[PDB]
């Protein structure tokens, strides 16, 4: 080498911090990154009993760290700061099945981030929270407080499924997504289990469509 | 497939084993022995027709 | 003397040489179906190159 000693030692203070970016890098890559969506009202907070800038909650279950970002807070427009989000494993939306306007504008927002330009790839697990309790609700008083046009019988079943039926027609790409709807019970002890099972499937569907085989 | 469909790693980016078309020189490597072996066979002894 | 060998018109020659023609046949419609349906799922699920 032409080098002097000093420019050696720089040389080698470089290759160890190389050394350590690679290490930092392949920790951060064991990880899943969720996108925790919803009125203020769902229950995000709540979402999972495992546990101003942008909201972050990290857990573990069964050999796999997720981390749930809550943007919410975030008042400004979201056209300059939602593409900061295009490289996460799903969109986690909980919908308030009780409030009529909360599921209301729920259904604005769901739109909203399911039609966007980033997010054409990534998929969304739908958490229809409430659900015993809507469902004596809907038993004293029918769907028609928001769902007025629809047209059936006050027992939950068909109420319940028409709201599920519309929640997922109001997705446009069904062509590169793929939603996972899921009942939230009050003491429901399946929600991380279902979150992992969702997060297996799309990181599966995920190595078939980069290798082509989908 | 296998490889694919195995695999549980969150981080499965990575493709210097499997996929783009690694799969082709795998498959050259694995007829380089018959190669190798039939050009042996026809320098040391040929066969040839007989009466 | 007769010289003996396997011949192309002796009827078993012939017979090989029909079923050898219709295997090639049949592969040659088999990837000609591959290549017409290129863009399919199942078609996909299997190597396409390979």
């Amino acid at each position: 080498c032409t080098l002097s000693a000093e420019d050696k030692a720089a040389v080698e203070r470089s290759k160890m911090i190389d050394r350590n970016l690679r290490e930092d890098g392949e920790k951060a890559a064991r990880e899943v990154k969720l996108l925790l969506l919803g009125a203020d009202n769902s229950g995000k907070s709540t979402i999972v009993k495992q546990m101003t800038g942008i909201v972050e909650t990290h857990f573990t279950f069964k050999d796999l760290h997720f981390k749930m970002f809550d943007v919410g807070g975030q008042r400004s427009e979201r056209k300059k700061w939602i593409h900061c989000f295009e490289d996460v494993a799903a969109i986690i939306f909980c919908v308030d099945l009780s409030d009529y306007n909360r599921m209301h504008e729920s259904m604005k927002l769901f739109d909203s981030i399911c039609n966007n330009k980033w997010f054409t790839d990534t998929s969304i697990i739908l958490f229809l929270n409430k659900k015993d309790l809507f469902e004596e609700k809907i038993k004293k008083s029918p769907l028609t407080i928001c769902y007025q046009e629809y047209a059936g019988s006050n027992t939950y079943e068909e109420a319940a499924a028409y709201i599920q039926c519309q929640f997922e027609d109001l997705n446009k790409r069904k062509d590169t997504k793929e939603i996972y709807t899921h009942f939230t019970c009050a003491t429901d002890t399946k929600n991380a289990q279902f979150i992992f099972d969702a997060v297996t499937d799309v990181i599966i569907k995920n190595n078939l469509k980069d290798c082509g085989l989908f | 497939v296998l490889l694919v469909f195995e695999a549980k790693i969150p981080t499965s980016f990575h493709r210097k084993w499997w996929g783009l078309n690694l799969q082709f020189l795998l498959v050259f490597l694995c007829t380089f022995m018959q190669i190798v072996i039939c050009v042996i066979w026809l320098y040391t002894a040929p066969p040839s027709s007989y009466r | 003397k007769e010289i003996e060998f396997l011949s192309w018109t002796e009827p078993f020659g012939i017979a090989l040489t029909l079923f050898a023609v219709l295997g090639i046949f049949l592969t040659a419609f088999v990837l000609g179906v591959f290549i017409k349906f290129r863009n399919t799922p199942i078609v996909k699920a299997t190597n396409r190159e390979l």
